[PDB]
């Protein structure tokens, strides 16, 4: 019908089996956790099981791909997007590095309620 | 310091550390409180029992939910270099139940430990629903968890008169015919016997003869000197003191801004072990809306908090456990709700606890940093291990080789 | 849990009756319950009859 | 059925338009009155739900149609909504859904909404 | 609050293990059932696996 899904995850371990296992193409980085090793390893097919080793040892930038679309599996870099995305975090010692701040901490009060509640 | 080498000066990206949520675990004996107690007095500013920022004041916001009273020392200085420590044990607390939602109230009052009768709950969330509105004129909205103040006294009051003998129109036996029924909140009242009949019934009240010994643990409630942190109290006049517009008041000394404290001890050592989850949900979800509402007041001039909140939670394995009962559900809901949001509006969380293997999952799998130290548990150390992002030949086998 | 039921609620009652100074009378309370009229408690629900006859309440 | 002032309800239906008050329960023969099956079994239930309903942060739920204009909206506001979750609105050719501020305890439900239309 | 458990049994394997896992130190006399030294052995500190394999021999 049109509906075909790709998965980012931090921790391939933590996502449903019902899904990760469904994936033919892989886009594989830098990966640090024994688990999500030994998971990868096994839904990978038997072609790269030998060259799936390298993954806890893939350089910034640097992707593996496996799976059918690519005819073998190959060592991808990859460009920075543009414009490259960025989350608005907040970052707490920069913060913590300057004088105190009061809030004036009562349009804040106000704001609880909108109208009256 | 690196544990090999003493001289090398071992450092971390700070931005990367306190700003996400940290997990401190290990066992008795490793000195996991002065593990703690170091880094808190690194991050705050303590370096050999003198305070660095004194001309100026840092930055630096803690709260501390404290179970022990272990922690006071840690940070408490002599006076001469201006570091002031707010101590919020369980006498100078002051925490309104009114500012308090359906569960925590219904589990405050109406929860016992037998089986309650029917028309039990809807009478008393009628009582403080109706209590709130009378009190409160001006608020156009008021419902069963609008957080507003009403009195406590007035609702057993209504619920002291159950005693009602000659109605199943009114036909109270006050006066004569008396029709309002907010004469309720204001006395006790006494009413006649059925021993009598008139043109209208004169018999027992819809709910007579049920809410009897609810009024006896009720009132028992009422008279309990452990929780005079509620302002349960109200006869007194400073308990009747705090009012819907003294709802800033009460929350600056959580905040420590009463006293422009850095670090805040709340300290819960004489919190029965009944309202210790209301009390941790009650702050939790305050902290959580101020944080929200503070967050989202700066999205229309395009810019982020500025005043950044740091919790730890000594000892956490008991108010979040892995398995438990109803006890401890609203502390579990406000932590998860800290723990699951909190990077967007402001907010970190730093659990501790003694016990990684009993503390909920649902909590401890957000946290992006560990320092965790000694282990003898077994099923500790592999679930420290599993959790750990990076463990490959050279963490997984350290844990219980620690010192 | 009928049984578990009874069994609290008349060992809750009968410390009522004999501690009536104590407040929070709970079923884990150590305050003197005797167990020959709770048994006779069980006893007597266990044959109790309850009256139908119109005009008086059914007791 | 029978309310308070003595009229018997025959439909149930007006229980839609507005709340209704009752009798009480009599062991009396002229008056006699029973307990519906499902008198006082909702308590918690509406409790809850009225908290779910008066929560001011899930307001993209439109849940407040008694007050707000919210009814306004009908099987009539339809597939224009459709089309601005896959962008035929402006023309876009990403349908980003930013899901940072939604609260966590309606997360799973709006993912599943949007997934399966 | 000034209590401490110093268990003692003769079939570890069959004593909860939620209470002999709280136990920091052993006095380990002679063991002769192998699936009760196999629990001594993954139950004792690191550092005395290697020292462990006496409990057979102990006399």
């Amino acid at each position: 019908y049109g509906l075909s899904l790709m998965v980012v995850s931090q921790r391939p371990s933590e996502v449903s089996d019902t899904i990760l296992s469904q994936c033919n193409n892989f886009i594989n980085l830098r990966l640090t956790n024994i688990n999500d090793q030994n998971y990868i390893k096994n839904l990978l097919p038997d072609n790269s099981r030998s060259i799936s080793e390298i993954l806890p040892t893939l350089g910034a930038g640097e992707c593996l791909v496996v799976g059918d679309s690519t005819p073998i599996p190959s060592i991808v870099k990859l460009e920075l997007p543009n414009p490259e995305p960025r989350s608005q975090s907040i970052k707490f010692h920069k913060k913590w590095s300057e004088s105190w701040r009061t809030p004036s901490f009562e349009e804040v009060i106000m704001r609880w309620r909108k109208e009256n509640g | 310091n690196l544990a090999q080498n003493e001289e090398v000066s071992f450092t971390l990206d700070g931005d990367k550390f306190f700003s996400k949520h940290v997990a401190v675990v290990g066992s008795t004996g490793s000195g996991k409180s002065c593990a703690v107690a170091k880094i808190l007095q690194n991050v705050v500013g303590i370096n050999d029992a003198r305070n660095i920022n004194k001309s100026d004041k840092k930055n630096s916001h803690i709260i501390i939910f404290d179970i022990h009273s272990e922690y006071k020392s840690a940070f408490e200085i002599d006076k001469n270099e201006d570091f002031n420590l707010n101590y919020l044990d369980v006498e100078k607390l002051k925490l309104p139940y009114w500012l308090m939602n359906s569960e925590e109230l219904e589990t405050l009052f109406i929860e016992s430990n037998e089986q309650n009768s029917h028309n039990q709950v809807s009478q008393f969330k009628r009582a403080v629903v109706l209590n709130k509105e009378k009190y409160n004129p001006e608020f156009k909205k008021i419902t069963y968890d609008s957080p507003v103040y009403f009195n406590i006294n007035e609702v057993f009051n209504y619920i002291y008169n159950l005693n009602e003998e000659v109605i199943n129109l009114p036909k109270l036996s006050n006066g004569e015919l008396v029709e309002n029924r907010q004469i309720y909140f204001n006395e006790k009242l006494e009413f006649t016997s059925s021993n009598t009949s008139k043109a209208t019934k004169a018999s027992n009240g819809p709910f007579n003869g049920e809410f009897n010994r609810f009024l006896s643990r009720f009132e028992t409630k009422l008279t309990d000197k452990r929780l005079e942190f509620l302002l349960l109290n109200q006869d007194v006049e400073e308990n009747s003191k705090y009012r819907t517009e003294h709802f800033e008041d009460i929350l600056k000394q959580f905040m420590g801004y009463l006293d422009r404290s850095n670090v805040s001890i709340i300290d819960l050592s004489g919190i029965p072990f009944e309202v210790l989850s209301i009390t941790i949900s009650l702050i939790s979800r305050l902290i959580f809306d101020f944080a929200f509402h503070y967050s989202k007041l700066q999205h229309q001039k395009d810019e982020l908090n500025d005043i950044p909140f740091m919790i730890v939670c000594e000892e956490a394995h008991n108010y979040i456990p892995r398995t438990g009962g109803i006890e401890f559900k609203a502390a579990k809901k406000s932590i998860e709700r800290i723990a699951k949001e909190g990077r967007k509006y402001g907010l970190s969380l730093m659990v501790v606890s003694q016990r990684p293997s009993e503390v909920s999952d649902t909590i401890l799998s957000q946290c992006n940093n560990f320092i965790n130290l000694r282990l003898t548990n077994i099923n500790d150390q592999n679930y420290i291990k599993n959790l750990l992002p990076d463990n490959s030949r050279s963490i997984s086998e350290i844990l219980p080789t620690l010192g | 849990h009928n049984q578990v039921s009874q069994f609290k609620r008349a060992v809750v009652l009968n410390k009522e009756k004999y501690n009536p100074e104590f407040k929070k009378i709970t079923y884990d309370s150590p305050v003197y319950f005797n167990i020959n009229e709770v048994f006779n408690y069980i006893y007597n629900l266990n044959e109790e009859v309850i009256n139908k006859i119109e005009g008086e309440p059914s007791l």
